[PDB]
């Protein structure tokens, strides 16, 4: 419809919200799961190993 | 998996360590025997010779 300068507000909350997210949100999460997959090969790799 | 390698590496070991060990003394138990025996029996045949 009608553009207006909130074009340039949200173009501040944006690249707020993404500096912010990038650093704290993602680095912290996904690591359990990886930890989880790790934690089961490395197991299986061990008894293996120990099996041979 | 990791216990049952552990427990069956010691009870192979100690098995092989112990049988080895029971074969080759038994060995020199049986060259003593034999030994013995020919020490005896030399003396027994010139004991029967010299009467002959």
């Amino acid at each position: 419809m009608n553009l207006n300068a909130t074009i340039l507000g949200q173009a501040i909350a944006f690249v707020l919200f993404v500096l912010f997210a990038m650093k704290y949100v993602w680095p912290p999460l996904m690591a359990a799961i990886e930890k989880r997959q790790k934690e089961i090969a490395d197991g299986l790799a061990s008894a293996e190993r120990a099996h041979k | 998996d990791l216990d049952l390698a552990k427990a069956s590496a010691t009870d192979q070991l100690k098995k092989a360590k112990a049988e080895a060990q029971v074969i080759i003394e038994q060995a020199n138990k049986r060259r003593s025997q034999i030994l013995d025996e020919a020490k005896a029996e030399a003396e027994q045949e010139r004991t029967k010779i010299v009467a002959q």
